[PDB]
RNA sequence: CGCGGGGUGGAGCAGCCUGGUAGCUCGUCGGGCUCAUAACCCGAAGGUCGUCGGUUCAAAUCCGGCCCCCGCAACCA
RNA sequence: AAAUGUAAC
């Protein structure tokens, strides 16, 4: 699944989840988008489950665009160790997602297909989502 | 490169020295030394520059030598190889061409033995 | 005659050829090398990758064992009739009288079934039992449970450990030994299945029994399955033979088809 | 985008890279659209702004190398199996110090 | 999960620490002795140095991350 | 001070 091919540093501080998205808030490729309504670290497991959910609905046809990428390493200490002795090991990677980001985009597909695929994909994600379609507001960006 | 592109051995009789040219053998050696009237026994160190340019001018115009000769032989082989004749095929696979036996021998064409 | 009724898998897959000496000693091993050269002369005659993966040469030559992987389309379907004991009657390479000795060799033919490496510990079939350990440790052995005791419900293997103090260090060794028996018990039932099959094809009757006999006196290459006798040993025990297996393949259709 | 690309007939998808184009033109001269013939596009062929037939009085304001449309292969469940069993090499860390 | 040792031709080992050349034994191949095999004699072939990297002008070698393997440790309740 | 040669006169 999705993870950086290489990195400068193995482990990354957790940071914060303040505010609306920095960017990526408008539809830029497909006809419909799935927009995040609340902040979270989205795992590559969740991303790929949403993706597979969409292609397995389309069955054959369409095009999916994944606009978030999990580049942030996720760290966890081995089970049953005490505090200290350094930072835990990297167990996975997450994509930081804040309210308003277009996470996925679909094209080449009917409206009802796009509505249904993105809905099922929303059920694979740990946040509330909203389905949107391309607008003049999007094109004007 | 005195004559004719090659620097023929000095201290040697002119007839023998001339054979050190690609395209001139002993036969053509006795030929050019008659038609220029130069003693065949004389050493190349003992030639006159008159005789040198004399022997030079004749030899370089009567027969094809060194580079131009190599160019033709190759083209002659290049043609047989391109027209796809049996003679050509043998040249393309580096095998003997004059109907020689190849179960044994053929070492001059084939090269030293490749173990198996 | 509508040859289009019976079905068979494996016919197109890839086959192992295990040729071994039988009755005869060193001369028998010699003829095991003569047989392999034939399956190598013929596997080239349809363009089949014949790999050699195990063998044991005879002292005077040939092969005491020789095991090969013959790859290509239709490998097993062509060669499945070569399994058994092939008999020879010839003047050995080890006798100066010229007395004739009757030896035999054996051939195994197995199609490869997408081999192995597949199972891995999935939880729906595991009931894990936790409780308190047994022995020294003080009031901690008394209170903290920490003795993991797993039970693999489909296979029945129960490996159960109490060595390190934490049940999670104990969980690790419990899982890491269940696999060592889930794999051990499957690899047995597959190699127990590999010796029940092979023992039948080769047949202990390698004195003189099953398939073919090759006359070197008069050249009568015969297959006792049907009867068909011929003199093609020159053309068969020195090359391919894809056409002289055809009656053994054709008479084996009408064997199944007509009944 | 006038026409149905033949790649679309073969199962593909027309990715509409640009849905408009940047242009210098007079206000008295504003066209309503610019038609583009995409029916010739296979999987996966592309059109650029150089291929645009411009109406009179309108001048391209982007580089003609700018790509404007493409016909891409579709999503396919048949590929899911290889993608799920595709093993990924773990990320390499870029070396610092006496390693670089 | 700690600690410290290893992976180098087909098999078994050396080469590292003081970087530039990969060697030893058996084995494999071709030739001889013998009626023939072994043994013996002659000659020859054979290595991504576990990987992913890069240090250095230069890595089997030095230095990191990973994948295996070997030994030890895992105590006071 | 140097081994072996099975199995159909
Ligand atoms: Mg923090
Ligand atoms: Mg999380
Ligand atoms: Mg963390
Ligand atoms: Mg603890
Ligand atoms: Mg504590
Ligand atoms: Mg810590
Ligand atoms: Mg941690
Ligand atoms: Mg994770
Ligand atoms: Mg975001
Ligand atoms: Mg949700
Ligand atoms: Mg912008
Ligand atoms: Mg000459
Ligand atoms: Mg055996
Ligand atoms: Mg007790
Ligand atoms: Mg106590
Ligand atoms: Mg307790
Ligand atoms: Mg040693
Ligand atoms: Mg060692
Ligand atoms: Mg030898
Ligand atoms: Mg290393
Ligand atoms: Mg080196
Ligand atoms: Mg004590």
């Amino acid at each position: 699944m999705l993870m950086p091919r290489r990195m400068k540093y193995r482990k990354q501080q957790r940071g914060r989840l303040k505010g609306a998205t920095k960017g990526g808030d408008y539809v830029a490729f497909g006809d419909y988008g799935l927009v995040a309504l609340e902040p979270a670290w989205i795992t590559a497991q969740q991303i790929e489950a949403a993706r597979v959910a969409m292609v397995r609905h389309f069955r054959r046809g369409g095009k999916i665009f994944i606009r978030i990428f999990p580049d942030k390493p996720y760290t966890k200490k081995p089970l049953e160790v005490r505090m200290g002795k350094g930072k835990g090991n990297v167990e996975g990677y997450v994509a930081v997602v804040k309210p308003g980001r277009v996470m996925f985009e679909v094209a080449g597909v009917t409206e009802e297909q796009a509505m249904e695929a993105l809905r099922i994909a929303g059920h694979k994600l740990p946040i509330k989502t909203k389905i949107v379609r391309r607008d003049a507001y999007d094109e004007a960006q | 490169a005195r004559i004719a592109g090659v620097e023929i051995p000095r201290n040697k009789r002119v007839d023998v020295a001339l054979t050190y040219i690609y395209g001139i053998g002993k036969a053509r050696a006795k030929e050019a030394l008659e038609k220029t009237g130069i003693n065949p026994a004389t050493r190349v160190k003992d030639l006159t520059e008159a005789e040198v340019v004399r022997l030079r001018e004749y030899v370089e115009n009567t027969w094809k030598l060194e580079g131009e000769l190599r160019a033709e032989v190759a083209a002659n082989i290049k043609r047989l190889m391109d027209i796809g004749c049996y003679r050509g095929l043998r040249h393309r696979r580096g095998l003997p061409v004059r109907g020689q036996r190849t179960r044994t021998n053929a070492r001059t064409r084939k090269g030293p033995r490749k173990t198996v | 005659q509508v040859l289009l009724l019976p079905k068979d898998p494996d016919d197109e897959r890839n086959a192992f050829l295990e040729v071994r000496a039988g009755t005869g000693g060193d001369e028998a091993a010699l003829f095991a090398g003569d047989l392999f050269r034939m399956y190598s002369r013929y596997a080239e005659a349809r363009r089949w990758r014949v790999e050699i993966m195990s063998a044991s040469e005879g002292e005077h030559g040939g092969y005491k064992e020789i095991i090969a992987k013959i790859s290509g389309d239709g490998v097993y379907g062509r060669l499945k009739f070569e399994s058994g004991g092939h008999r020879v009657q010839r003047v050995p390479a080890t006798e100066s009288q010229g007395r004739i000795h009757t030896s035999a060799c054996t051939v195994a033919v197995m199609p490869e079934l997408p081999d192995a490496e597949l199972p891995d510990i999935n939880p729906a079939d595991l009931r894990i039992d936790t409780f308190r350990s047994s022995g020294a440790g003080g009031q901690h052995v008394n209170t903290t449970d920490s003795a993991i005791r797993i039970t693999h419900l489909p296979t029945g293997i129960v490996v159960e450990c109490q060595d390190e103090r934490s049940q999670h260090k104990n969980k690790a060794k419990a899982l890491s030994v269940l696999g060592a028996r889930i794999h051990a018990a499957e690899m047995a039932k597959r190699q127990q299945a590999e010796a029940s099959t092979r023992r039948n094809l080769l047949g202990s009757g390698d004195r003189s029994d099953r398939n073919r006999t090759y006359n070197f006196p008069q050249g009568r290459v015969t297959d006792h399955r049907i009867n068909l006798t011929l003199y093609r040993l020159d053309e068969v025990m020195e090359g391919k033979l894809d056409m002289l297996i055809e009656p053994i393949i054709q008479e084996h259709q009408a064997d199944q088809l007509a009944a | 985008f006038v026409g149905t690309p033949a790649g679309v007939r073969a199962g593909g998808v027309l990715q509409e890279i640009h849905r408009d184009i940047l242009v210098k033109v007079s206000p008295r001269n504003i066209p309503e659209f610019i038609e583009v013939d995409v029916s010739g596009l296979e999987i996966g062929d592309s059109l650029h702004a150089s291929d645009l037939k411009l109406p009179p009085g309108v001048e391209l304001a982007v580089s003609p190398e700018e790509t404007i449309a493409a016909v891409v292969p579709p999503e396919d469940v048949e590929k899911l199996a290889e993608e799920a069993a595709a093993e990924v090499a773990e990320p390499e860390v870029i070396k610092k110090g006496k390693e670089e």
